[PDB]
DNA sequence: TATCTCCGGGTGCTTGTGGTAGTGCACC
RNA sequence: UACCCAUAACCAUAUCUCCACAUCCACCU
DNA sequence: GGTGCACTACCACAAGCACCCAGGTGGATGTGGAGATA
């Protein structure tokens, strides 16, 4: 918000469309690696660095 | 290390709660304002939930990494983060039991059904108010027989508890006439003025009288029963066998008169509230109740056995699931970890707190007050009151609103937020963790058109792209020497004053092959997410390729889009291969392309491939005379005949100019000799054509975008203007015959040339372009005259108000169409190149209604009541509307706005219902051994009362295209082998054959008959995709089906779709027949009586005045035939005809409304949702379970297979197929995660907690909830793991294989 | 109305204050305290629904925001959930309520603005001006109808 | 004086309850 | 046991602060 | 042994009640308070 913009809502309709394709890991990364898994996101940031 | 496979939900025992928690909380003291540290044992205590600090303990002696595990010297804290306070849990040991509110207030009262207790009043009144239940002893009589579990008020209870007691003060110093053991009746004069009330014994004191309905017994020997004991008849009281008890009651011995008084109150159970319930649940045994319910169900008729089984299922669930119902009510209440309800300071020391903290504080206060009160003394009424407050506090904590509305401090009338509030609701825990509302590498911005881009690309602002790829940027520029380390690089990028061109070089380096997902906020279908190749641009907006302007519902009136950046290489491959917009050109709802040329490109191509014609004022006869060439060339030299003339056989243009090659023709066009709209003779690859150079250029464009030219020539129609339908067909054919790459290149070339020729062609809208035909003028006059006649027809009284209204409506609606036809006749006759007419003829913009409004008149205008006004609108927007007419049209404008704002909501709800009910269906399968099919008809059974005619081409295409042949068919000398997918060519051939009149029904495979357990097989599903090829195994058909159903709903009638998907009883139900027979119509004036006459019986149906039937007397009638006109209840139809008939009826009825709006939707999706909608059967002949219970058809199939053949015992589990609405099917599912996530978490969770529901992780919603890999898509086992090795290592491993066979 | 609610609160307060009061020479101080009425007025002007932030993007915006008529309000009158029956215009809006000014979105038809020549006379009764027509002459006399 | 402590509207659903006719006990 | 025999103690591993909710006004479907 | 009578199980109707009323984005402003005791 005031400090940083914040992310974008990915809702369910976007989730429904994403799983409507064969996309499987995309949804997994976008639900855990990029959103919620604190250890996961820290490890991902360190690895990509 | 093991993977999660199942999730079990069950009740929690009190010892379970004790095991979970680490310590108990006693103080309702969160945190002092002064001491920012945790206050006490309260809701945020440190040593009860773990340290609040980061890494140090309270003291910090043994903390270091050599010796962190060694117990601390002055302390005892193991090194850990604050995350312990996220997970470590507390508990509260209530001094008094309480019941979970869910099990006592749910619509099926689990407590109220496990015990023979009335839910609405009995359970609460015993559980809150002062009412008493009692098991052991009830044989005491109060004019009422024995009691076993009867509920009696505490007044009459307390009475029967200690006899029948009355006390009367007596004046001291006055010896009343009643002695110590005197029996007294009503009316007996106890004193000069005292009278008793009832038959009993009066006890005398010096100074009191005690009237007890008890029995006195004198005795003169030792006592056998002392004071206090309660006795049964025949038991020795005193003096041995001389005195024995006569009734139930308590014994009191008074040696002053040496007498035993026996009251009539025996020792009986006395209990209130939760403890009582606990006692009941403690003394209840499940097996005996199960057997008793079995006998009470098997013998009697259906009504009682209904509730018998309704409670027997609950009892069986308890017995078979483990957890016993004793801990169904809770003794120790768990306490959530502090970080899940943190008190966070806002500003100025004030702390914002979650209401959970307040609820726990109130509960702690009530519990401590109870403990103190019970410790000190027991004023009974006060004790009961404080028990009630404690109970209400616990109930409020579990959830608020079910009993009153406990609220925050008065002055803020916001009801508190409880656990159930957090779970359920439109925005609860489920509806935000199912969603992942927040993602890291995302952005959003306004979108602008990107026409310079190819279809597989999109423009990305350099600043936001730089921000998005920040870790990639850091690594890539660390690969070079721009910065030494990551911190220096981040600080260099942390301010834009330190940017360098080397930085942008690195940014271009990073994204060379990467893709990003562009997203639009209302994601109606699968195409709302599309991958793209980013191209760095200088600017703020996102550049978007215009051709996806319809894939998204994205215009450029200011709407924004979001962008996401996938990270893993595996996800990059997913997006680039199967989400890239170049690979997704055809709808999943039908084979119609979505990458079709849009409005402007269509306009340009229509302009470039149009032929003009003006006039022929000369003798057009030209076929005959060969002198006519020279003579008519002279005529064109003069003004006798125009160049683009309407000659008899040929125009002078074809005679004058002839071109050797298309290049020569276009070169001569460049010199302004001939316009692109002029037909001329051109020698193409092998033939001479009379075509315009514009059409030749169009053909050359198509042939150059592709490689070969013969294919391009054979896949176009160069004899007609390129209207949007022609372009759509062209794109579809090119996709079919060429593939992906060439279709994309063709689209790019078409877009580019359409833009260029639209620009240079110069189509503009001027006010004079909206020409008003003069003929409509006299039409109005005529209509006006007619109206006058109709009006005088009313003034003579020949017509009613309704009759006049209908006549006027008919007249105006006819003259409107007359005027519109006249307008298009004018346009085609006079001004072929009018921008409005040109836009209407092509698919660019506009409709005949809109053009009529612009130039003609918008006659009929709707009233808010839904009807239409009597006076129409004479003027059009070319002219000026009167103030009154504008005010009238405002009605419809507001109606449209509100209808959008509400029907969008309704359609979204419908789509959510669909996607839930269908999310389990994904094609993982072998070809199921289905020796079954569906016969798609080709003829409409009834367009007239009795007539057969071929169905429309659109319906047949939407029913047959992409289906699989059930069995071999040969119709026109062509052998359509069984198992051959039906392409467009096959469907057109079948339609032509049916037109010739050879076959009427096509046997095809369908999901409706698929025998796959969960999902459908590849064959039974079909052939339609974004591609043409048959479906790949492992892609979610259910979700795409639901999205395809729901997407057109926003742009739409709909309540009919609702009442069809949700199996309901239509108000306008049509009377149907259930038995074969003949029709006997009797025209009784009271109510028309139609008799279905059979050999042994006659059914009689009464039809009111409004019951407009559609059958004739004496007609033969079958089961399920609609006798009257109106909607048909699907349930009675299923009862009459059967499953297949109702399925066909549902599919056709749903398709009817979608067609009525012009939407093209395939029937695979409706079939899929219908199959999921009636996958349930209710067993009638019992097997190893109760009868009147409904569950999965597949499970009963498996059980029957096991019972009859696999195991011995020929017990037929005879069922009936049950049809229920979409909602009930979605709710009642084997998995509880989805059902809890869908509609009502409370009831679903309660049901799934009564019996331990081990939720299997099938279906996509559960795997999304837990966050694990989806079973569908790439997660399907058929392709889940696929070993990959190169050829050289293959040769190495295979050499190891051949030498593995030694010697 | 908010003032009189606060005033009634103050009246109950002074009733109690007299109730436990003993002597009589206490008129100004021991009777009336300003906290209730002042707090009520401040709350109405700050946290009410209809006292909303001014839209001063341009003079026209401010004028329209100042002459906007809302159907919802304190809460017991109409709410956002269900109003579909009344969102549509009426035959009487002619000359009193603009049938076009309504804002698109959820608050459609609920929020509107009165016409230019509209005038509330004394009690929320919008009066449209009309010229008196006597026989065949149109008089300059202008009279306001409800 | 400063701080600590009492002060729905609409739909479908379920259930219920009186009604209503099949069938069990008494006049033919 | 004392030569062997008797030994156990001291320091370096990080994504967070607040953003909650309510009310209101707008924008895009 | 069979019909008049009473009865009780079953269906249509009326009332009480829980639950619906789409997705995302930006901005703005509001927050334990009165009495009582020390
Ligand atoms: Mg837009
Ligand atoms: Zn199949």
């Amino acid at each position: 918000g005031k400090a940083q913009f914040g992310g974008q809502r990915f809702g369910e309709m976007e989730v429904w469309a994403l799983e409507a394709y064969g996309a499987a890991h995309t949804l997994q990364e976008m639900l855990t690696l990029k959103s919620d898994d604190i250890e996961g996101r820290n490890a991902a940031y360190e690895a990509i660095i | 290390k093991k993977e999660v496979r199942k999730v079990r939900i069950a009740l929690a025992s009190p010892e379970k709660i004790r095991s979970w928690s680490y310590g108990e909380v006693e103080k309702p003291e969160t945190i002092n304002y002064r001491t920012l540290k945790p206050e006490r044992d309260g809701l945020f205590d440190e040593r009860i939930f773990g340290p609040i600090k980061d890494y140090e303990c309270a003291c910090g002696k043994y903390k270091r990494q050599r010796f962190e595990g060694k117990v601390c010297e002055r302390c005892g804290v193991e090194v850990t983060k604050s995350i312990v306070r996220r997970y470590r849990m507390g508990h509260i040991e209530l001094a008094t039991p309480a019941a979970h509110i869910w099990f006592v207030k749910d619509v099926p009262s689990k407590i109220g059904t496990l015990l023979d207790l009335s839910a609405t009043e009995l359970e609460q009144v015993l559980y809150f108010s002062k009412y008493i239940v009692l098991d052991p002893k009830g044989a005491i009589l109060n004019g009422v027989p024995v009691e076993k579990r009867q509920l009696l008020t505490d007044e009459e209870y307390r009475e029967l508890r200690y006899g029948k007691q009355e006390t009367y003060p007596l004046p001291p110093g006055v010896d009343a006439l009643v002695k110590d053991g005197e029996e007294v009746v009503k009316g007996q004069e106890l004193a000069p003025g005292v009278v008793s009330r009832l038959d009993g014994v009066a006890l005398y004191r010096f100074a009191s009288i005690l009237v007890v309905k008890a029995r006195v017994y004198p005795f003169e020997d030792d006592v056998e029963v002392s004071t206090g004991d309660r006795v049964a008849p025949g038991d020795v009281l005193a003096d041995g066998g001389k005195v024995k008890s006569d009734v139930y009651g308590r014994v009191e011995v008074d040696l002053v008169r040496n007498v035993v008084r026996v009251v009539e109150s025996y020792d009986i159970d006395a209990r209130m509230g939760a403890e009582a319930i606990q006692q009941l649940l403690k003394e209840l045994d499940l097996e005996a109740l199960e057997k008793e319910l079995l006998e009470e169900m098997k013998h009697p008729s259906r009504a009682r056995r209904a509730k018998a089984r309704k409670r027997l299922e609950v009892v069986r669930a308890f017995l078979d699931s483990g957890n016993r119902p004793e801990w169904m009510i809770l003794e120790a209440v768990p306490v959530l970890p502090p970080d899940l309800r943190p008190m966070v300071q806002v500003d100025g020391g004030r702390f914002a707190t979650s209401d959970l903290n307040d609820l726990y504080r109130r509960l702690i206060n009530r519990n401590n007050r109870l403990k103190k009160l019970l410790a000190q003394g027991a004023p009974e009424i006060i004790i009961r009151n404080e028990k009630r407050m404690l109970q209400e506090a616990v109930d409020a904590l579990l959830d608020n609103g079910r009993r009153g509305a406990p609220v925050t401090n008065p002055g803020s009338d916001r009801p508190l937020r409880s656990l159930t509030d957090i779970l359920s609701g439109k925005q609860g825990r489920f509806r935000q963790n199912l969603l992942g509302k927040r993602v890291d590498y995302s952005g959003r911005s306004v979108i602008v058109v990107g026409p310079q881009l190819k279809l597989h690309q999109c423009g990305l602002p350099k600043r936001m792209a730089l921000e998005l790829f920040k870790p990639f940027l850091l690594k890539k520029m660390e690969e070079k020497g721009i910065a030494p380390n990551v911190k220096a690089a981040r600080r260099m990028l942390e301010r834009q004053r330190d940017i360098k061109d080397e930085v942008w070089d690195a940014l271009e380096e990073v994204i060379h092959g990467k893709v990003v997902l562009l997203n639009r906020a209302p994601t109606l279908h699968r195409l709302g997410i599309q991958a793209f190749q980013p191209v760095l641009v200088e600017g703020q907006s996102i550049q978007l390729h215009p051709l996806v302007c319809e894939a998204f519902n994205a215009d450029f009136d200011g709407d924004q889009m979001a962008v996401h950046v996938p990270l893993s290489s595996f996800a990059q491959a997913e997006a680039r291969i199967q989400m890239l917009s170049a690979h997704n050109l055809l709808s999943p709802a039908s084979g119609e392309p979505l990458a079709k040329p849009s409005r402007d490109i269509i306009l340009g191509l229509y302009y470039i491939t149009q032929v003009r014609k003006e006039k022929k004022g000369a003798g057009l006869e030209f076929a005959t005379p060969e002198e006519a060439l020279a003579a008519h060339e002279r005529g064109e030299v003069a003004l006798n005949a125009p160049i683009k003339v309407a000659g008899r056989e040929t125009s002078v243009g074809r005679l004058k100019y002839v071109f050797a090659n298309p290049d020569e023709a276009l070169l001569a066009v460049a010199h302004g000799i001939v316009d692109l709209q002029d037909v001329v003779t051109v020698r193409y690859m092998g033939k001479r054509l009379e075509t315009s150079p514009g059409r030749i250029l169009f053909a050359r464009i198509v042939a150059e975008a592709v490689e070969d030219e013969k294919v391009a020539w054979e896949l176009i129609q160069l004899d007609v203007p390129q209207e949007k339908n022609s372009l759509k067909d062209l794109v579809y054919q090119a996709f079919l015959r060429l593939g992906m790459e060439k279709t994309a290149r063709l689209l790019d070339a078409l877009k580019y040339y359409g833009f260029t020729f639209s620009t240079t062609s110069g189509i503009t809208i001027g006010i004079d372009d909206a020409v008003i035909p003069e003929e409509k003028k006299q039409y109005l006059e005529e209509a006006d005259r007619k109206l006058l006649q109709i009006e005088q027809a009313y003034e003579m009284g020949f017509l009613t108000d309704r009759e006049r209204y209908d006549q006027i409506l008919q007249l105006w609606t006819e003259t409107t169409e007359k005027v519109t036809q006249a307008v298009f006749k004018n346009f085609e006759e006079n001004y072929p190149f009018n921008p409005l007419y040109v836009m209407a003829q092509s698919g660019a913009r506009g409709n005949p209604q809109q053009i009529r409004q612009l130039c003609g008149l918008r006659g009929l205008m709707q009233k808010p009541s839904g009807e239409t006004f009597e006076v129409p609108v004479r003027s059009s927007f070319r002219e000026g509307l009167t103030v009154l007419e504008y005010f009238i049209s405002s009605h419809g404008a507001r109606k449209g706005g509100a209808d959008t704002a509400l029907r969008t909501a309704d359609s979204g709800y419908l789509t959510r219902k669909l996607v839930d009910v269908t999310h389990e269906i994904v094609v993982r399968e072998a070809d199921c051994g289905t020796t079954n099919y569906i016969s798609v008809p080709l003829f409409q059974p009834d367009e007239v009362t009795r007539s057969l005619r071929l169905r429309k081409r659109a319906d047949i295409e939407a029913g047959l295209y992409g289906r699989v042949l059930a069995r071999e068919v040969e119709v026109l000398g062509v052998r359509l082998e069984e198992g051959r997918y039906l392409s467009m060519d096959d469907v057109h051939l079948l339609i032509k054959a049916a037109e010739a009149g050879e076959i009427q029904e096509v046997p095809v495979r369908s999901p409706l008959t698929c025998q796959t357990r969960y999902g459908v097989c590849q064959k039974c599903y079909g052939y339609d995709l974004s591609m043409a090829r048959p479906v790949s195994i492992g892609e979610a058909v259910g979700i795409v089906a639901a999205q395809s159903i729901g997407e057109p709903g926003t742009q739409l009638g709909l309540p009919r779709v609702i009442e069809l998907f949700e199996a309901r009883r239509p108000k306008a139900k049509a009377v149907i027949s259930e038995i074969d027979g003949v029709v006997r119509i009797e025209e009784t004036e009271e109510k028309l009586s139609v008799f279905v006459e059979s050999e042994g019986f006659s059914k009689e149906y009464k039809l009111p005045k409004e019951a407009r039937l559609l059958v004739k007397d004496g007609d033969y009638v079958e089961a399920g035939q609609p006798l009257t006109r109106g909607a048909i209840d699907p349930h009675q139809l299923l009862e009459a005809k059967g499953p297949e008939a109702v399925e066909r009826y549902l599919v056709e009825e749903i398709q009817k409304v979608y067609r009525a709006q012009g939407v093209k939707l395939h029937d695979k999706h409706i079939e899929i949702v219908v199959r999921q909608m009636m996958k349930y059967v209710e067993v009638t002949d019992p097997g190893d379970s109760r009868l009147l219970e409904g569950q999965v058809l597949e499970k009963w199939d498996v059980e029957a297979l096991n019972e009859r053949l696999i195991a011995e015992g020929k017990t037929p589990v005879a069922w009936k197929p049950l049809l229920m609405g979409v909602t009930k099917s979605a709710l009642s599912t084997k998995s509880w995660l989805s059902a809890a996530s869908f509609q009502n978490t409370t009831h679903v969770l309660t049901e799934a907690a009564i019996a331990g529901k081990k939720d299997e992780l099938i279906g996509l919603k559960e795997n999304v909830i837990l966050g694990r890999l989806i079973p569908a898509g790439t997660g399907s086992d058929f392709v889940r793991f696929t070993q990959v090795v190169d050829q050289k290592t293959l040769k190495a491993i295979e050499e190891a294989r051949k030498e593995a066979v030694e010697a | 109305d908010q003032f009189r609610v606060g005033l009634a609160r103050l009246a109950r307060g002074v009733r109690e204050r007299m109730l436990m009061g003993s002597e009589d020479s206490l008129t100004p101080a021991k009777l009336v305290n300003s906290r209730p009425l002042e707090a009520a007025i401040r709350e109405f002007f700050s946290r009410s629904q209809l006292s909303q932030f001014k839209d001063e993007t341009n003079p026209l915006s401010s004028l329209r925001h100042k002459r906007r008529i809302s159907a919802l309000g304190p809460g017991g009158l109409t709410r956002e959930r269900a109003g579909f029956d009344v969102r549509d215009v009426h035959r009487t809006h002619y000359g009193r309520i603009c049938p076009v000014e309504t804002p698109e979105g959820a608050n459609i038809g609920l929020i509107t603005s009165l016409a230019a020549y509209a005038r509330v006379d004394e009690l929320g009764f919008i009066r449209t001006p009309y010229r008196r027509v006597v026989g065949g002459v149109v008089t300059d006399e202008v009279v306001y109808m409800t």
